[PDB]
């Protein structure tokens, strides 16, 4: 699988081509994103549950 | 039979002045791979590849 790295500022993203993606929510192993920064601007804004 | 009377110097200078590059390189280019793989070629009848 290919996943974009979450960014901390509003960026300009190039249009990308994707083909694969699952059918359920198999995302439980994700802990947090941009932990060291103040906020996630573009990517998946995951936070500690 | 053919001939070619060369164009005037003035208009040539103007034309050559305005010539943007037709192939510019930038990181955000919307890349798309070929639909059919150009590497291998398959015999459509006996499926022999080359």
């Amino acid at each position: 699988f290919c996943i974009p790295i979450p960014q901390v500022y509003p960026c300009i993203t190039a249009r990308r081509v994707h083909y694969a993606f699952t059918s359920e929510n198999n995302n439980d192993s994700l802990f947090s994103t941009n932990a060291a920064s103040i906020d996630t601007a573009f990517g998946e804004n995951a936070a500690v549950s | 039979d053919i001939i070619t009377r060369p164009t005037s110097d003035s208009i040539a200078a103007v034309a050559n002045a305005t010539k943007p590059a037709a192939v510019v390189s930038d990181p955000q280019s919307m890349k798309v791979t070929p639909i059919v793989n150009p590497s291998s070629y398959v015999c459509n009848v006996c499926n022999a590849r080359f």
